[PDB]
């Protein structure tokens, strides 16, 4: 029953292991596209001055 | 590792000898040796005591064998029973790879002679720094009142 | 009794953190400690026969 | 570290078997591959100075 | 059998035929048998 | 006595059968609990080199069935002579029986 | 923040395997199972710091923090993208305009 | 896919090593059973030689 346990809460630790990692590379990119366009965001205010 | 311990009549205080013995068995021809290792102070003429041969256990003809060694047994060689004690450790770790489990150790004996003749020990314990010098200088001017 | 106290020992060497109680734990201590009372039960009785 | 940790193995259980020549096969495939994205990134340099 | 011993299984069925020759030898009546090498105590 | 040496001999032989095929077990496990992202992963210096001690696996398959074989062989032996202890005691208590049958008579 | 809630559950994680790895091997021995020896007066020693119930709040508590460490990090990404999206018509209507 | 493939193959190679684990370990209680017995006849042997 002890081993059991142990390996019902190694199973929990997994799964949410596995979700956060997806998180964290979901934001990861998003932070990557707005980085970009504020990059792209300076050609406008070239023009414009 | 062994030890033999033999009477002595015309000593003057001590009653009985011991002499270690490292014994040695040869396994590329079942041959058995024995050598007792020098002390200083012994008057004895220490060394070999018994060539390289196969030596027999029995009245027959049998010859010794390393199934029959172990820890806390005595061995009888040419009218001289020695009582083996300890192991090498190589020996050890070959015992029990052959399917024999060796006796529990024991200790060796010491000759009473030798321990007699230790030196004594040239020291002395250095005293403690409180003294009457040391009080007056760290509780003047403290002292206790009780009433009664 | 010499596989019940091997096994508490291999299992009181769990970890660094996570070192826990449970049902089984007391369950090894009063099998061991029930072991070594009872077999001075048969001792005495080999010195009464 | 798959390769490291099983070299750490006992005398008679250090196997050749699927595992390791699959593993030693995967490192140069890797190698390879590695090696065709830097061709590709040096000629995507040499693109971008003909664009400007 | 593949799993057999040969060596060990002989020792072990010479032994039986050897023990069972002393049995005759210490059950003889008439002296005649001769007596078994092995078995004696040096 | 000799009988039980010889079975103690492959008794020792299986327990270090035994005692490395628990670390292949550890090794092994280690190396499935690996993923693309854990800590402690690390580049070996000069890796992708196969040791000269590494055995084959017929090798390896011939070892452990050596082992059991001789094992088995062990307690076989073991066996036959226990039947045969057990008809030696049965020889000798007859045969005090009968002698002291006769000579009380 | 995230970088350091993964590494909390990753150690957690290889904590839970080491234990997980014990309790099964010690599980597994029968009586004749080699490694059996001499005791050092190993029963009335006992070095526990944890209860079960302890145990499993611990876990918990990471388990509940990562989870609410995930939802804000969906409305992290949710203002982000509203913002780039709001920015972009502003820039495109102004320009217009010009 | 070469990750996959080299996961499969460890699987693989622990199913082995498992089994032939749990083989020596059953050869390993049936001879320490028949040592046993052997011990119990020889003590037998030896009260039958002391009462002779």
């Amino acid at each position: 029953e002890r081993v059991n346990d142990i390996g019902f809460w190694k199973s929990e630790i997994i799964h949410e292991l596995d979700e956060m990692i997806g998180e964290t590379n979901a934001l990861t990119d998003v932070k990557k596209r707005l980085e970009r366009a504020l990059m792209e965001t300076e050609a406008p205010l070239q023009v414009a001055r | 590792d062994a030890y033999f311990q033999e009477d002595v009549p015309m000593s003057t205080e001590e009653q009985y000898r011991i002499r270690q013995v490292n014994i040695y068995y040869y396994l590329e021809d079942d041959s058995m040796s024995v050598i007792e290792p020098v002390v200083e102070n012994s008057g004895i003429l220490q060394g070999k005591l018994i060539k390289r041969q196969r030596l027999a256990k029995n009245d027959r003809g049998d010859h010794y064998h390393w199934k029959d060694l172990n820890r806390g047994i005595n061995i009888t060689i040419y009218g001289k029973t020695f009582r083996v004690v300890d192991c090498d450790q190589f020996t050890q770790v070959f015992l029990e790879s052959q399917g024999i489990e060796l006796n529990p150790p024991e200790k060796m004996a010491l000759d009473p002679y030798t321990e007699l003749r230790k030196q004594p020990l040239r020291k002395y314990v250095t005293p403690s720094d409180f003294d009457q010098l040391k009080q007056f200088l760290t509780f003047d001017k403290q002292v206790l009142r009780f009433y009664a | 009794l010499k596989v019940a106290q091997t096994r508490l020992d291999e299992r009181t060497r769990r970890p660094n953190i996570e070192l826990c109680r449970d049902m089984a734990q007391l369950r090894l201590v009063n099998e061991v400690h029930e072991v070594d009372d009872t077999i001075q039960t048969l001792q005495q009785r080999l010195r009464d026969a | 570290t798959r390769l490291e940790t099983r070299t750490h193995r006992p005398n008679v259980e250090l196997c050749r078997d699927v595992a390791q020549y699959r593993l030693m096969k995967e490192v140069q495939e890797i190698t390879h591959n590695v090696a065709r994205l830097k061709e590709t990134l040096a000629q995507a340099q040499a693109e971008l100075k003909g664009l400007h | 059998r593949f799993n057999l011993d040969s060596h060990r299984s002989t020792e072990l069925t010479n032994f039986y035929q050897m023990v069972q020759q002393h049995r005759k030898y210490y059950q003889d009546k008439t002296g005649t048998v001769p007596r078994v090498p092995y078995f004696a105590m040096p | 006595s000799e009988q039980i040496r010889m079975n103690r001999s492959a008794k020792y032989n299986l327990e270090k059968d035994l005692k490395d095929k628990f670390v292949a077990l550890t090794i092994d496990d280690i190396c499935f609990s690996l993923n693309n992202n854990s800590p402690n992963i690390r580049y070996s210096e000069n890796a992708v080199r196969i040791e000269p001690n590494s055995v084959s696996l017929e090798d390896w398959l011939d070892f452990s069935s050596t082992n059991v074989e001789k094992a088995d062989k062990q307690r076989n032996n073991s066996l036959m002579l226990k039947a045969l202890v057990d008809r030696i005691l049965s020889q000798t208590a007859n045969d005090l029986r009968k002698q002291c049958d006769v000579v009380d008579t | 923040a995230n970088r350091a809630s993964q590494h909390e559950l990753e150690k957690d994680l290889s904590d839970k395997q080491t234990a997980y790895r014990i309790d099964d091997k010690c599980h597994h021995l029968r009586n004749t199972s080699d490694g059996v020896g001499y005791f050092r007066g190993v029963e009335r020693v006992d070095a526990t710091v944890s209860v079960p119930e302890s145990w499993a709040k611990f876990t918990d508590d990471n388990i509940l923090r990562s989870q609410s460490e995930r939802a804000a990090s969906a409305k992290l990404r949710d203002d982000i993208e509203n913002l780039l999206v709001v920015t972009a018509n502003e820039m495109w209507n102004q320009f217009n305009k010009v | 896919k070469s990750q996959s493939d080299v996961n499969k193959k460890l699987e693989q190679r622990l199913e082995e090593v498992q089994f032939w684990k749990k083989e020596l370990d059953d050869k390993l209680e049936q001879l320490v059973n028949v040592t046993d017995d052997l011990l119990i006849y020889k003590i037998r042997l030896e009260k039958a030689l002391e009462t002779l």
